[PDB]
């Protein structure tokens, strides 16, 4: 399993601001 | 920098391989190598400048049940890297319908910000038009659809030249076009939008 933290997925809202859900793992299960 | 293919020949035709800060879109059918092609430069990707990478992980994006852990294991051991590294520095999410695959990219964009240690530096999508086509229907849905790919795009390049990643898709018949066919048996010929033909190994592909 690969989390990503509330602070770096609120920076990305910003990124696309002019434009739950399963996210993503590695190829290893993880 | 460039994302070497493994193919002296394909790279010759890109120019060094594959750029980052563009996006790569291949077409073809079931066979032509689009998701060889995609599951090599997944393993390239992570070797140093010398053997043809960048020294980075990669993500894979998958809306046609084509992900195969068990190639990437193949094509790093064959090619002398440890599979179960590789395996690491390649994070996954297959894409259920295309709400899905937008969100992803949010998913994506805040997971590359983060790995800026071996940051993300590649991101595929096979493939891109695929839920796009399926759930929107006839003419009456025609402007939609084109509207959402259109945005889907525009979010790509944006990933691209923002965290300075390669985004290479797959599609079916603003970018870098390329076309794959079969031909002499495992061998592929490229063109672009004058030709290259590789082959597909056990290393991936190569001339
Ligand atoms: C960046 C988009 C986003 N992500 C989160 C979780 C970090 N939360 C928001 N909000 C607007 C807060 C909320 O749920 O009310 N937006």
């Amino acid at each position: 399993k690969l989390n990503v933290s509330c602070e770096a997925l609120q920076k990305a809202c910003k990124l696309f601001s002019d434009i739950a859900f399963s996210g993503f793992s590695t190829a290893s299960g993880k | 920098g460039r994302i070497s293919t493994g193919s002296k020949s394909l790279d010759k035709l890109l120019g060094g391989g594959i750029e980052t800060q563009a996006i790569t879109e291949v077409f073809g059918e079931f066979g032509s190598g689009k998701t060889q092609l995609a599951h090599t430069l997944a393993v390239m990707v992570q070797l140093p400048p010398e053997e043809g990478g960048l020294n980075g992980s990669a993500m894979y994006i998958d809306t046609e049940n084509t992900f195969r852990p068990e190639r990437l294991r193949e094509i790093a051991q064959n090619r002398g890297l440890d599979p179960d590294e590789v395996l690491d520095n390649v994070a996954y999410a297959r894409a259920f319908n295309s709400n899905h695959q937008m969100q992803l990219l949010y998913q994506a964009s805040a997971m590359m910000v983060e790995s800026l240690d071996r940051p993300y530096k590649l991101l595929i999508v096979d493939s891109l038009t695929s839920h796009f086509r399926s759930e929107y229907i006839g003419r009456g849905a025609l402007a939609e659809r084109q509207q959402k790919l259109a945005r889907f795009l525009r979010m790509l390049h944006r990933l691209a030249n923002e965290f300075d990643i390669a985004v290479f898709v797959t599609n079916q018949v603003a970018t870098l076009r390329v076309y794959l066919r079969k031909g002499k048996g495992g061998k592929r010929i490229a063109r672009l939008i004058g030709e290259a033909v590789f082959s597909i190994t056990e290393k991936g592909i190569e001339d």
